[PDB]
């Protein structure tokens, strides 16, 4: 069977995974004891896609938690859904990163990565046919960027035939939740694009705008933000777990959504989203979901596709629905909004359908899009970056830990070349 | 005595098989447990006809087919579903990984490890048969298993068996609609390998059946359970002369002799005119003339190819139910009388006829109605070149930039093969231009 | 400005094939190179900017080993004396006589020795008490996108093959960290280095022949012009540098026909990826010469990323492709022609 290993690094990845597992357990019927209390039987057919088995008909996930300070791991443990994780996989150390991408990539990250690989090998060798890996990590920060990229580099050499996904939380335009966003994110991108297959570029301003406009919430906490990313992560790996009319999986999307290898930076999206009151005055059909998905007030990438041409698009729907509706509405989208699509690719869209939806919805949908808009996420960084690097603002905290100025100009040129690569297909 | 092995490669082929082995098992009275309630009562007969279904001594009837998908999501619905006790447990559920919609994966990477078992099950059946004629290979352009793997299977069946029939039902790609972006690449790399080895490869389009369903049956929201049944009716009409008894029996060796003039133009189309609902089943006489005029009517064909944009070469017409040949004669006269239907200047005959006395059966929970008679038209045209060109333009537009190629080289496709295959499809697009010309004395 | 100067060379029959009676399938008409099957149906015709028809010694336009040099390389060496970097390529499956064309024989030299000797001869003619010419070299290889140096010896162990890494300088350009560079004043020096490099190179059998090549191999020459010129203090040595490159690529290897499995499959995959990227590079460069504005993806392969500053810019590139005229080898010969053709357009 196809099987995923879920690594998660840092204050973002731990807090995300602690809800993603709390979402998958609801879908497959697992409780905080690890025991099955479901109602149907399709929940056990492919539970080995994520979980492993135990003695007393319990299930334990394939989670690898790799922080560099226990302040967050001690929050998962003392939570609702923490007692199921394998205690030999709460990997961590001390002497935290301090939001220094060097401390988590050369000095205090190499002293712990081998311990992570000692778990990855155990959790891969005990799997029949691995499909790939996952990762949840925040650029700009420390451990999640550095140790995450190091784990990616050290996995891509041992398991290159497989898939490596990263649900990156990229930096945001307006407000900086960390002062060293560019200098870390640039070097994370420089290590991701050469050594990844599909990374999903999430941003937090977009999720604020979503939770405020659509869901009509006044107090959006991060437990509500991650609660979205989890849905997307489930929607991606749905046909790998449940059946449908037209199946799909990670590698099919990687073939269809990656024309050339460097261009695998996607905008995700989930539907249907609505307020607890405004659910009485909306219809549940394919075109409504499609309207909500192809709109810019749902994409988590913090970047408007209307500034760009779509290169390739995917859609993963879940529910007993018709195929003609999908194959008609997508054609209609390509016909009316042609200027937002390329021409040297005649069909820029694909579909996938499952027949087991989410716990409370008659039908759902999920959206992935490669777009030339996302250059603005990096064009900004290379603007934010060089203005600091033109006169070496914060650089002494990185040369001190075993680096050099060449390793910055490398990424600065790579990102700009990628911006050119994307701009080639804009006019 | 007259058997045909059905091979079902991919999700498409397997769902179509779930429809076909529902229709067939309803016809002959078989229950999904594999049993006959009639043979225990009357005490005789072979209505569970031995073309499709085998038989052991305990009073069971096992089919003559094998499934292969390179993924366990589909066949584990059969194993865990309604038809679990009928099939032999040797269905190939080699569910390591899909072909990633990559022809390279399903032709060398995951095309091995699965083939030398598939051939060791097609051979146990052929040694169980006495007068075998055919290999009905359901597959689907675009998919990786359905394209690489089907082509690989054709290469294996043309070396080991040889002087046999090897047919293909296939979902030709819709021109506008698509569930993938690299459908054309796989299609073109398939028709370069499924050409010298196959004998007659039928073709359909899901867009055409979608347009049929919402204009004949009055269904605005259909799905594959409402399409694969019509495909099953096509396959039943094609494979009825071997099961039941009628006046004019048309075997499977008669198609490739009458519809394939040259060995490279074996790509006909299929249609089935009565697709009317119970309400529309009344208010209409259902005579041979109406049907035979509907099978040539555009908007009832099963490929988005306006045949008025081209000429025909041959047309087989397999009928079912209460048909009298006098009416077929009158209808063919009426068709050859018209001018909108051009025929070639070297096939004035242009017709084969086949009749069977059995009516078609009604699947419960279905959309069609009960008919006293039914029809299936196989038709070879020079119109289908339009779609090969529409499919080649896409290939060229993407192979100029050379997109989606690093995934194919990553599994063992060099660089020449995309260029080499596309030069083999120009010859086929040129042959169709040759045959359309009228000769000179 | 950037040019590509594609060319093709057809070898004549070997003694092996003249005995075994190998058929003829490739013919010429001036700038047309046609490929006729034995009896199949039809013919393909290919146009190239340059063509070399070494089938018959008595045909017109016989392209001997001298005319191969006086039509492709010598412009690169009369352009490298100006101060520009140059890159000459090579592509052909084993048996088409790449080695006969580049290195050659003791009595029939290829391109390399004539090139180096014309160089060293022009030096002494072009040398004074103020002007000089210093030449250092290198010889490295690519294996599964991993760089490797060939001049240094390996120990008697499992392996001493250290995978050096590529880096980007902000001004000069990309380079390798740890690349040994040695000096030359006579061609015997370079011969003594290549006679060790090609021994240390990767090579193996898959299903057809025991001696093959499974790794790209670059041979670089750095050339300098330390000239002293000023009438104030006899200083201000205005020095110019030039980078010549003569790479020897590998076969493309349809894997199915060979049933590759293990440490051959990876190699074929990586080789074909490098070929595909190099194709895009050359095509987009030729399109850039016509005034367009496009993106050259050097970064998708180590070889191009280590030659960003030798192909693009005010440099010159060159390519000669080898093919056999026999009928036994016709699926591996049509590929070469289609490859170089797209490299031309
Ligand atoms: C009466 C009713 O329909 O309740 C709905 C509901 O009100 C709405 C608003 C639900 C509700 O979700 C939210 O309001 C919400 C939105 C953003 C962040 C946090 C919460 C709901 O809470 C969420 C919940 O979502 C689900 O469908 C699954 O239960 C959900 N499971 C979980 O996320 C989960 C989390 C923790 C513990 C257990 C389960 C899910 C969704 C996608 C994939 C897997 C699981 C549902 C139907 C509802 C409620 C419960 C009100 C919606 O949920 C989703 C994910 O689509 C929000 O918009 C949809 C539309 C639903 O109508
Ligand atoms: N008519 C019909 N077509 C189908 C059905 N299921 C899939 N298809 C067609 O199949 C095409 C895609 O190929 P796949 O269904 O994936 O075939 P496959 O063998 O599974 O290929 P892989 O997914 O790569 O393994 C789509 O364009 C559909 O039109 C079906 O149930 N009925
Ligand atoms: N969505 C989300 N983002 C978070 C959360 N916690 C931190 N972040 C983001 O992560 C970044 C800070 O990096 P951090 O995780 O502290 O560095 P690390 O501990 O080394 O991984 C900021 O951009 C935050 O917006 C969370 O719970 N949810
Ligand atoms: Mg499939």
């Amino acid at each position: 069977m196809r099987e995923i290993v879920h690594i998660q690094a840092g204050q973002c990845g731990n807090q995300i995974g602690a809800k993603f597992w709390e979402v998958i357990s609801d879908e497959h019927g697992i409780d905080p004891t690890g025991s099955y209390h479901g109602d149907s039987d399709l929940q056990l057919e492919r539970i080995n896609v994520y979980y492993n088995e135990a003695t007393g008909n319990k299930y334990v996930p394939r989670a690898i938690l790799v922080d560099l300070e226990p302040g967050t791991m001690d929050s998962v443990r003392s939570g609702p859904f923490g007692q199921i994780f394998r205690p030999d996989n709460f990997v961590f150390g001390q002497s935290g990163a301090g939001n220094n991408w060097a401390k988590g990539h050369y000095t205090e990250g190499a002293e712990l990565v081998d311990s992570v690989l000692d778990v990855v090998r155990k959790e891969s060798e005990s799997c029949d046919c691995l499909q790939g890996f996952q990762l949840t990590h925040s650029l700009g920060g420390g451990t999640g960027s550095g140790m995450g990229t190091l784990l990616i580099s050290k996995i891509r050499e041992e398991y290159p035939d497989r898939i490596m996904n990263t649900f990156s939380v990229m930096p945001s335009p307006k407000v900086s939740d960390t002062v060293v966003e560019p200098y870390n994110a640039t070097l994370s991108v420089h290590q991701l694009v050469e050594n990844t297959d599909e990374t999903y570029c999430i941003d937090n301003e977009a999720l604020y705008d979503i939770c405020f406009r659509t869901l009509k919430l006044t107090t959006p906490t991060y437990g509500d933000l991650n609660h979205l990313v989890s849905a997307t992560m489930s929607g991606v790996t749905t046909c790998l777990r449940f059946p449908g009319q037209l199946n799909a999986d990670l590698r099919k999307l990687a073939v269809n959504m990656v024309p050339f290898p460097r261009l695998h930076f996607f905008m995700p999206g989930f539907a249907p989203l609505t307020s607890r009151g405004s659910q009485q005055y909306r219809a549940l059909t394919v075109p409504e979901l499609t309207q909500q998905m192809f709109d810019s007030k749902n994409m988590m990438a913090a970047c408007d596709p209307r500034h760009g041409r779509y290169l390739t698009v995917a859609a993963i729907f879940r529910g007993r629905m018709s195929m003609k509706e999908v194959d008609e509405q997508m054609l209609n989208v390509q016909n009316k909004n042609s200027s937002y699509f390329v021409e040297w690719i005649p069909n820029n869209v694909k579909t996938a359908v499952c027949d087991i939806p989410p716990r409370g919805l008659k039908m759902s949908a999920t959206f992935i899009g490669n777009s030339t808009a996302i250059q603005e996420l990096f064009k900004r960084i290379s603007e934010q970056f060089t203005a600091m690097f033109r006169r070496k603002a914060f650089l002494h905290w990185y040369t001190g830990e075993g680096m050099d100025e060449m390793e910055f100009t490398e990424a600065e040129s790579n990102m700009n070349d990628l911006v050119s690569e994307y701009q080639q297909y804009q006019d | 005595m007259r058997e045909c092995i059905s091979i079902h490669v991919g999700q498409a082929g397997v769902q179509i098989g779930n429809a076909c082995w529902e229709l067939y098992c309803l016809e002959h009275g078989i229950q999904p447990d594999g049993q006959m309630p009639s043979d225990k009562t009357i005490g005789g007969g072979d209505d569970s006809f031995n073309t499709f279904f085998s038989e052991t001594g305990a009073g069971k009837h096992v089919p003559r087919a094998v499934f292969v998908d390179l993924e366990p999501t589909v066949i584990d619905e059969v194993r865990t579903g309604t038809y679990r006790q009928l099939f032999h447990p040797e269905q190939l559920i080699t569910g390591k990984e899909d072909a990633a919609n990559n022809y390279a994966r399903g032709h060398y990477t995951i095309g091995k490890e699965i083939i030398d078992l598939v051939l060791d099950r097609i051979r146990k059946l052929a040694d169980q048969c006495t007068g075998l004629q055919g290999f009905l290979v359901f597959h689907s352009f675009g998919g990786g298993t359905g394209s690489g793997f089907t082509s690989l299977l054709m290469e294996r069946l043309s070396v080991d068996y040889g002087k046999k029939s090897k047919l293909e039902f296939s979902i030709y790609p819709a021109p506008q609609v698509s569930t993938a972006v690299v459908e054309p690449y796989n299609s073109i790399l398939t028709t370069h390998t499924t050409l010298e080895h196959s004998d007659c490869a039928f073709m359909v389009d899901n867009e055409a059946i979608y347009d049929i369903c919402r204009r004949n049956l009055d269904i605005e929201r259909p799905t594959y359970t409402n399409l694969n049944r019509l495909i099953s009716q096509i396959v039943s009409s094609i494979t009825a002369s071997l099961r039941f008894d009628g006046a004019l029996n048309v075997d499977l060796t008669e198609f490739q002799t009458n519809l394939v003039p040259y060995p490279r133009i074996h790509f006909p189309l299929a249609t089935y005119a009565p697709v009317i609902s119970a309400e529309k089943a009344y208010h209409e006489q259902l005579s041979v003339a109406e049907i035979t005029n509907a099978c040539f009517e555009p908007a009832n064909q099963m490929v988005k190819c306006d045949p008025r944009h081209g000429k025909y070469m041959a047309c087989c017409l397999l009928y079912r139910g209460d048909v009298v040949p006098k009416d077929v004669n009158a209808a063919i006269a009426t068709i050859k009388t018209k001018r909108s239907i051009q025929f070639v200047d070297w096939c004035p005959t242009g017709f084969k006829v086949g009749i069977n006395y059995q009516p078609p059966t009604v699947v419960p929970g279905g959309d069609l109605a009960k008919v006293q008679r039914a029809v299936c038209m196989l038709s070879n045209t020079t119109a289908i070149a339009e779609a090969w060109a529409r499919l080649d333009h896409k290939f060229d537009l993407m192979y100029a930039k050379r997109a989606f190629v690093h995934w194919y080289v990553g599994e063992g496709m060099e660089e020449g093969e995309f260029s080499e295959a596309r030069e083999d499809m120009a010859a086929l697009e040129k042959d169709y231009e040759e045959v359309g010309v009228d000769s000179v004395e | 400005n950037s040019q590509v100067t594609v060319a093709v060379r057809v070898r004549p029959f070997s003694k092996r094939e003249k005995t075994e009676k190998a058929s003829q399938v490739v013919f010429t008409n001036g700038e047309e190179i046609t490929v006729e099957h034995p009896d199949m149906k039809q013919v393909y015709s290919f146009i190239y900017d340059v063509s070399f028809w070494s089938f018959d010694e008595c045909h017109p336009g016989y392209a001997s080993q001298t005319t191969v040099y006086e039509t492709l390389a010598a412009p690169l060496l009369d352009r490298a004396f100006e101060g520009y970097n140059t890159c000459l390529f090579a592509y052909g499956q084993t048996g088409s006589g790449k080695s006969y064309t580049m290195m050659g024989l003791n009595e029939e030299p290829g391109i390399i020795p004539r090139f180096c000797e014309d160089l060293f001869a022009q030096i002494a003619k072009k040398q004074t008490s103020e002007v000089s010419y210093h030449l250092e070299m290198s010889f490295f290889e690519v294996y599964n996108e991993k760089i490797h140096d060939l001049l240094v010896c390996k120990g008697e162990n499992g392996q001493r093959k250290q995978p050096l890494r590529a880096r980007e300088h902000p001004v000069s350009g990309p380079y390798v960290e740890g690349l040994s560079m040695n000096v030359v004043s006579s061609y015997s020096d370079i011969q003594s280095w290549l006679e060790l490099g090609n021994k240390q190179r990767a090579t193996a059998a898959t299903g057809m022949n025991d001696k093959s090549s499974r790794s790209h191999s670059v041979f670089t020459l750095v050339m300098t012009q330390t000239k002293t010129e000023v009438v104030e203090g006899e200083e201000h040595d205005h020095r110019i540098t030039s980078r010549i490159n003569l790479v020897d690529l590998a076969g493309s290897e349809r894997c199915s026909t060979a049933h590759s499995s293990g440490q051959r499959l990876k190699e074929g995959v990586s080789i074909n990826k490098s070929l595909l990227t190099l194709g895009k590079v050359i095509s987009a460069l030729s399109e850039q010469a016509n005034g367009k504005r496009v993106f050259i993806p050097y970064r998708e392969s180590t070889l191009t990323w280590l030659l960003k500053e030798s192909l693009g810019g005010n440099s010159k590139t060159a390519m000669i492709a080898t093919v056999s005229p026999a009928a036994s080898n016709i699926e591996e010969t049509l590929s070469t022609l289609r490859y170089a053709t797209q490299a031309r357009l």
